């Protein structure tokens, strides 16, 4: 095939051109995102029950929905939260590869048939079924600076004039409002209600009567009286539109004839649907939009389009309103692209310099300069074909393959330049013979590297989907590199390279290039003498090899494991946790202190603090909040002291002073769904109807025991909330019936006043919005206020709540958890320093088998996937090793010689482990894929040494030592050229301290160190391996 | 409310005997109360931690401390069936006829949850069997309404 | 094209003063002028 | 697939006859099927 294309250089160019256009087209049309979809498909069912406690929500909503989630395909597990904010979230997680649309529609179809079983108030609110995801493209803040608008006012403006337009913007997949559109808030006064012998029941009845759509009919409607000339619609009562109209709603006509209006017994204003969250941006009221990227969309185009649409809205903004961008991924993703293109261009430049340094003609330097781009473009065309995106994983996958692509180019050209210098053949005849020597090996290498990388694509779960991104990227780039090496490069060599007279090694030249050729020819004789000496005493090198193998194994176990490096993304999070039962105002005072620290102590670094009061990740009661800190641009934060990690640690140490409030700052993870390094996710399950209290005792018993093994387990805590004081009120049924007071009137009055009640909808400036009745704050704060609410009896007398009720303090759950339909409590933790997650999980299981009767357990999230991903590893390692052996066996026509190649693996791995360990890095994904490519290139170097050596023995009948010495002599220049170019090529990634430097450092460090040892050791050890293996087997 | 007061409330609740011991030695406020007016003794009585009830009373805890709705530790212990704690509280001078804001007594609560052993102890320490709540209900009225045959026979 | 509409306006206060419920008015107007689907019957074995 | 040499027949009321008339029609068809033992066997209704 190389012979075919040496005589047909135009056909070769045509193939290169088709590949280039396909790739050029792919580069324009390929999606762009920071990260691809990794986590398995999850569907969330969300429902609201205004004024409902955790148990009410669980026993009227959660249990009914859970009992109806049957006959749905590919469900792995199901988990739910029911909490005292009147909220339920059920999450159904599906097998990796499940169609998310079919999963969602199957879930919401089974929900639809369960809807008639839910309370009327829940059916009225509705039950959302959504595709679950946590990766926002950006967060657009909307603030008011002139103090004329509350967060409720901004939320309504954004909902009415911004949200829909952003949802319609090109590439926008989803938009979450940080707030609600206005609600008509009827704030009831029980003093005024009792004055006119009225209750919340009468308020609700009147609103439903006097705020409603009423169907009428038509004038001259069909069937008509023949001769009818006019046909027109009759418009009757339509919904109210203003606070004024709601104010004038008639409640009572008194004996004397005066009117009791709704404004006489209530304050009436446009407010929020909920008052749980208080959002501030640098102390100013704030709403905002959480924007997610649509499937297959370009992140950079979408972000531009969003900013373009926001620009068009600028002129209509009320005075004081302003757009802010506290979170935007696209600046970071744009730097990733720039830095990768920069690395690939520098790589090509370094190959040009190294090619000229050794071969010293511009015609030679042009051949890799053509071949490498053709492969890189071709790789994009194949990625597009597999439906992959340009993302962090696929981009760094190409960087990790640079060494393999550069080598294919250098190997083919250098070997032609040598054959011409040693034999005197003209370029065309030299290229034919040169390809004749390597073409069989190039195909062998392709199969070996396929055997190495292809099995990496068949890991299951989240980590599998990450490894799959690198696997296809690297195999594709490698596969095209070999096709270009057998088609284009030979044709280019045959037609572009000038002849070299037999014996001309450029020693006769003058200047630097004359000196260099003399030095390098002299250095090649020093090398062949050294191998000569090494091969006379092979015994002590087999000893040095086992010292390396043991040193490797030792360094492997000591190297801490992780997933993806933390990055400076110009943002981080501060958690604010007060003691249980702490009020919104107490949490606000702590957030004001946290915000004040960042705008004082970090005025150089911090751009904004987004303070969300009454929001948490494991429930959002009044005692929880978060401060989202956005930093100034990377340029204006020089040095390690002004980066996220340093600011995080300083903030955490300052806030540990704060009394009766757990406050700490932390960097965001690369991908949220992966979790912490060697963390676990444990579920304790009530399997025999024990109940909340007995499951709590069992949880505490497990926690107490886990604390006694700090050598194995660290930070083993519950994810949920502790039981809190709650106000049990008992309605005396006999007293109610005796006074002629209905239970409906009692339960409505209590619920409406203290909990709130969604009555019906009104239309505010052409937009349908909700009407809520609730007590004004001051009449629903303390137990004494219960007595101030009156209910009208059948006989018309007003009866206070005190007359027919009794109350007491008890403890109950503000958040009840369920796993696969049964009561549960989620326990988080991680393996101790030096211990594996497997060991930590094994102990937790052992401890769990000692808990009371009817208490079971299960693993979820990352722990579920680790158990199913860990069991695949042995099989995939084994298949890789077996197919590599079989491919080399076929190449060399020998069961033994393969071992001489395969023995190279540790020579690269030892340098990677030394460099990672020394620089204080982890055994992360980037490092691991780095080992495979380092192993891959060292294997390639070894394969060609052994092929050359074996050919000289088979064809020219030379001796083992003679063949081995002639082989390593010929392979020295190309091996050093590739290594010099590639090591220099990754040097910028190692020293990088900018944005995305975490990833660059992880890719660079392990590869640099691995290549240094792989290069230096292999040139001495590969000849030893071949001699020992040939001796031992005939 | 002090630092150690809050620590004692949490420890008394959790049943961490060894931590309560250390807190008693450092003089953690035994009369410390949360926002609903619950003392460490209230919490220990509720969750049924006998050892801590005894240790708190040794360290001058108010046996007749009442929450913001007039409920005592004896109310809690009687209601949740903690027989041993009821005996200890009564031996350390707990008001057996203590009335909350609803006029409810330990006898009322014990009768309601059918704790026969506790009813006998309360009557032994001179619980007023004729005591009426805000609805004019006795422990006997509760026994017949609940249909508790054994209990109704004892409250003769 | 834009159509003429006959807007009828029920005075609920004047109706309450005469002792007539709004529900009875709404149903009477709706049933008479627009018609009202009450329930199903069986016409030769078919629900209608 | 089926029951080897078995058929699965559906008698239909096409004109709103009713259950009573359709039962007679079924009985008439069952009676005539019994009068041809040489062709049809175990010809019976699946219902109640
Ligand atoms: C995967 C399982 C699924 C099933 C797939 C089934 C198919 C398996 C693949 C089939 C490959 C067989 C190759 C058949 C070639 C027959 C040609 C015989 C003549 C010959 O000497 O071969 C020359 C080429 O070989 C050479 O000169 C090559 C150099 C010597 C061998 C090089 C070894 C190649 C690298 C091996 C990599 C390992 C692969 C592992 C699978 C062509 O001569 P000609 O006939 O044109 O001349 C004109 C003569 N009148
Ligand atoms: C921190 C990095 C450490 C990496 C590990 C080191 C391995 C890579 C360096 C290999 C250097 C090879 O250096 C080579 O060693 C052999 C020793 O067998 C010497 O060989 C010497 O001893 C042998 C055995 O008695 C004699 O046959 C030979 O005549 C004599 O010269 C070579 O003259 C020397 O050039
Ligand atoms: C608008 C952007 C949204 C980003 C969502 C962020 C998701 C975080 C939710 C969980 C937060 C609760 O806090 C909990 O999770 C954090 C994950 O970041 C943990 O943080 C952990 O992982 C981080 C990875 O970047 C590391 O930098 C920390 O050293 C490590 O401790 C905290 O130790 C833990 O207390
Ligand atoms: C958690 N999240 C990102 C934020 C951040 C800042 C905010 O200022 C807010 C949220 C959540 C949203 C949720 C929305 C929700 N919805 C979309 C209307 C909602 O139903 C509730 C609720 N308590 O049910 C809100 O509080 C809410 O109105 C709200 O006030 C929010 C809000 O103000
Ligand atoms: C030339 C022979 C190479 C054989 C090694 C190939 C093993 C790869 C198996 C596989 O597909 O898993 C990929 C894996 C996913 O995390 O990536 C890795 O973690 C890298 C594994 C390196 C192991 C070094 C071996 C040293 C002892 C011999
Ligand atoms: C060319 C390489 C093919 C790789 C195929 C891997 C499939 C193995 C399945 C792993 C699961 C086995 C569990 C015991
Ligand atoms: C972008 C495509 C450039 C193609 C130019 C290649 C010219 C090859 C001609 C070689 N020749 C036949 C003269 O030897
Ligand atoms: C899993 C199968 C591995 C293949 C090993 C074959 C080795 C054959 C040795 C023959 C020696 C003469
Ligand atoms: C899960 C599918 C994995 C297939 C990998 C094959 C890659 C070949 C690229 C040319
Ligand atoms: C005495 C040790 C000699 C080793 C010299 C090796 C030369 C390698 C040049 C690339
Ligand atoms: C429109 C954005 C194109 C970015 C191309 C990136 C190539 C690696
Ligand atoms: C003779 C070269 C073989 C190449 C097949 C991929
Ligand atoms: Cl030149
Ligand atoms: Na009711």
């Amino acid at each position: 095939m190389p012979n075919f294309f040496i005589d047909r250089p135009i056909f070769a160019w045509v193939i290169a051109i088709i590949i280039m256009l396909a790739g050029g087209l792919a580069i324009l049309k390929l999606p762009v995102a920071q990260y691809p979809t990794i986590a398995p498909p999850a569907v969330t069912i969300s429902a609201s029950y205004p004024g409902a406690d955790a148990k009410t929500v669980q026993d009227t909503v959660t249990q009914v929905i859970e009992q109806n989630m049957n006959g749905i395909d590919n469900l792995m597990y199901m988990s739910s939260n029911s909490d005292s904010t009147g909220t339920v979230q059920i999450t159904l997680t599906f097998e990796s590869g499940t169609d998310a649309d079919i999963a969602q529609v199957q879930v919401q179809n089974k929900l639809q048939l369960a809807m008639p079983l839910l309370p009327q108030e829940v059916q009225q609110q509705g039950v959302s079924v959504e595709k679950s995801s946590s990766s926002f493209l950006m967060v657009v803040g909307v603030i008011n600076t002139d103090g004329t608008m509350t967060q409720e006012d901004i939320s309504d403006y954004v909902a009415a004039n911004m949200k829909d337009a952003i949802s319609r913007t090109s590439g926008v997949g989803d938009v979450q409002l940080f707030g609600s559109q206005y609600a008509m808030r009827i704030w009831m006064n029980p003093n005024e209600l009792n004055k006119f012998q009225l209750t919340p029941v009468d308020v609700i009845t009147a609103i439903k009567a006097q705020n409603a759509q009423v169907a009428a009919g038509q004038l001259g409607g069909t069937p008509p009286v023949k001769g009818q000339q006019l046909n027109a619609s009759i418009i009757a009562q339509t919904r109210l539109t203003s606070t004024e109209e709601f104010g004038k709603i008639l409640l009572k006509v008194n004996q004397d004839g005066s009117r009791v209006l709704l404004r006489d017994v209530a304050k009436i204003e446009l407010g929020g649907e909920n008052y749980d969250i208080i959002a501030e941006f640098n102390g100013q009221p704030a709403s905002g939009l959480g924007i997610k990227l649509a499937t297959g969309a370009n992140a950079l185009d979408t972000a531009a389009a969003i900013r373009a649409e926001l620009a068009k809205m600028e002129p209509f903004f009320p005075s004081g309103l302003k757009i802010v961008y506290p979170y935007d991924t696209t600046p970071f993703v744009k730097i990733s692209i720039h830095e990768v293109v920069k690395t690939l261009v520098e790589a090509i430049i370094l190959v040009f310099l190294v090619m000229y340094l050794f071969l010293q003609n511009f015609r030679a330097t042009l051949i890799p300069t053509i071949a490498v781009p053709v492969v890189l473009l071709g790789t994009f065309a194949v990625l597009a074909a597999f439906g992959f995106s340009i993302n962090t994983l696929t981009m760094f996958g190409m960087v990790l393959a640079i060494g393999l692509l550069v080598d294919d180019a250098i190997v083919v050209v250098e070997n032609v330049e040598r054959v011409m210098a040693e034999e005197g053949l003209p370029p065309k005849e030299a290229t034919r013979k040169s390809m004749g020597q390597i073409q069989g090996a190039l195909v062998g290498i392709a199969m070996v590297l396929s055997a190495v990388f292809v099995p990496m694509a068949f890991f299951g779960g989240s980590t599998g989907a990450i490894y799959r991104q690198f696997s296809i990227t690297i195999v594709s780039a490698m596969a095209l590199s070999v096709l270009v090496a057998l088609i284009l490069t030979p044709a280019l060599c045959a037609t572009m390279l000038k002849p070299i007279a037999k014996g001309d090694h450029g020693e006769g030249k003058k200047g630097f290039f004359g000196w260099f050729n003399r030095m390098f020819e002299k250095s090649t004789h020093h090398y062949t003498d050294s191998v000569g000496g090494i091969l006379r005493s092979t015994g002590r090198y087999l000893v040095l090899y086992l010292i390396i193998v043991v040193g490797m194994a030792y360094l492997f176990v000591r190297l801490p494991s992780s997933f993806l490096p933390d990055e400076d993304q110009g943002v981080f999070m501060t958690m604010v946790q007060l003691p249980a039962g702490a009020t919104q105002e107490r949490t606000q005072k702590v957030l004001n202190e946290v915000t004040h620290y960042y705008l004082t102590k970090e005025k150089n670094n911090v751009e904004s603090v987004f303070a969300v009061n009454g929001f948490g990740f494991a429930g959002r009661p009044q005692n929880t909040g978060i401060a989202f800190v956005s930093l100034k641009d990377w340029a204006d934060r020089p040095g390690e002291e002004n980066k996220v990690e340093a600011i995080t640690m300083r903030a955490t140490r300052a806030f540990s002073q704060i009394k009766d409030a757990m406050v700490f700052a932390f960097n965001l993870p690369a991908i949220v769904e992966l979790g912490t390094a060697t963390g676990f996710d444990f579920e304790l399950i009530d399997q025999a109807g024990l109940g909340h209290e007995k499951l709590t005792q069992a949880r505490n018993q497990l926690l107490a025991e886990a604390a006694k093994h700090p050598d194995m387990l660290t930070s083993v805590r519950p994810n949920g909330l502790e039981d809190t004081p709650q106000f049990k009120i008992d309605i005396d049924q006999e007293k109610a019936q005796a006074l002629g007071v209905s239970i409906n009137d009692i339960n409505t009055t209590l619920g409406a006043a203290w909990g709130g009640s969604y009555v019906n909808d009104f239309i505010d400036r052409g937009r349908v919005k909700k009407v809520y009745v609730m007590s004004e704050a001051k009449y629903r704060m303390l137990p004494d206020d219960i007595g101030d609410w009156y209910v009208r009896a059948a006989d018309g007398q007003m009866v206070p709540f005190s007359a027919f009720s009794s109350s007491r303090w008890e403890y109950g759950s503000p958040r009840l958890e369920r796993y696969n339909g049964l009561p549960s409590m989620e326990i988080l933790g991680q393996a101790a320093p030096g211990k594996s997650t497997g060991e930590a999980m094994e102990l937790m299981e052992q401890l769990a088998s000692k808990l009371p009767t009817g208490v079971g357990y299960d693993w979820t999230g990352m722990s579920y996937q680790e158990r199913l991903s860990g069991n695949q590893a042995p099989s995939l390692y084994a298949i890789s090793l077996i197919v590599v052996f079989l491919c080399l066996a076929a190449l060399y026509e020998s069961w033994s010689i393969p071992f001489s190649v395969m023995l190279v693996v540790p020579l690269g791995v030892i340098g990677a482990l030394l460099a990672a360990t020394f620089r204080g890095l982890t055994n992360d994904v980037y490092f691991q894929v780095g080992l495979l490519t380092t192993i891959g290139l060292s294997a390639k170097n070894a394969i060609l040494i052994v092929e050359f050596a074996k050919d000289l023995m088979d064809k020219e009948g030379k001796g083992l030592i003679e063949a081995t010495l002639d082989a390593v002599r010929m392979r020295l220049r190309p091996i050093l050229m590739t290594s010099l170019a590639f090591i220099l090529g990754v040097m910028p990634l190692v020293i990088s301290t900018g944005a995305g430097s975490g990833a660059q450092n992880a890719v660079g460090t392990g590869v640099m160190g691995g290549m240094v040892t792989a290069t230096v050791l292999a040139i001495f050890f590969v000849p030893v391996f071949f001699v020992v293996v040939r001796r031992r087997f005939s | 409310g002090s630092d150690l007061g809050k620590k004692l409330l949490e420890a008394a609740r959790a049943g961490r005997d060894d931590e309560v011991r250390i807190l008693m030695a450092n003089g953690a406020d035994v009369n410390a109360a949360d926002v609903v007016g619950w003392t460490p003794l209230h919490l220990a009585a509720y969750w049924g931690h006998l050892e801590i009830v005894e240790v708190l009373l040794k360290n001058g805890a108010d046996v007749n401390a009442y929450d913001t709705l007039g409920s005592t530790p004896l109310h809690l212990a009687a209601h949740f069936g903690h027989l041993e704690i009821v005996e200890v509280l009564l031996k350390n001078g707990a008001d057996v006829n203590a009335k909350d804001d609803n006029g409810i007594t330990p006898l009322h609560l014990a009768a309601n949850r059918g704790h026969l052993e506790i009813v006998e102890v309360l009557l032994k320490y001179g619980a007023d069997v004729n005591a009426q709540d805000k609805f004019g209900k006795t422990a006997f009225d509760i026994s017949i309404n609940n249909g508790n045959e054994d209990l109704a026979e004892i409250l003769q």
